């Protein structure tokens, strides 16, 4: 669906906001290793936070 | 009777060694308290979903 806001540009490998399809929060966004299975989307931990 | 009481001494240390370096389980007094403080901070964690 995905309501009307504009993109930009991907920063990595220091503490910036984010916003993935409305998943906001704060982090570092740091380039991963572990490939998913070609379906899947989220990711998730013990605290149920991606 | 000072050199049997000597090698009895060394012995028994011998036997503790030999009964630590075996797979013999015997620090669970120990293991008990870290397994619950990981066991409370693991509940912990998973209250908050």
């Amino acid at each position: 669906v995905c309501g009307p806001k504009k993109s930009t540009n991907l920063v990595k490998n220091k503490c910036v906001n984010f916003n993935f399809n409305g998943l906001t929060g704060t982090g570092v966004l740091t380039e991963s290793n572990k490939k998913f299975l070609p379906f899947q989307q989220f990711g998730r931990d013990i605290a149920d936070t991606t | 009777n000072q050199k049997l009481i000597a090698n009895q001494f060394n012995s028994a240390i011998g036997k503790i060694q030999d009964s630590l370096s075996s797979t013999a389980s015997a620090l669970g007094k120990l293991q008990d308290v870290v397994n619950q403080n990981a066991q409370a901070l693991n509940t912990l964690v998973k209250q908050l979903s």
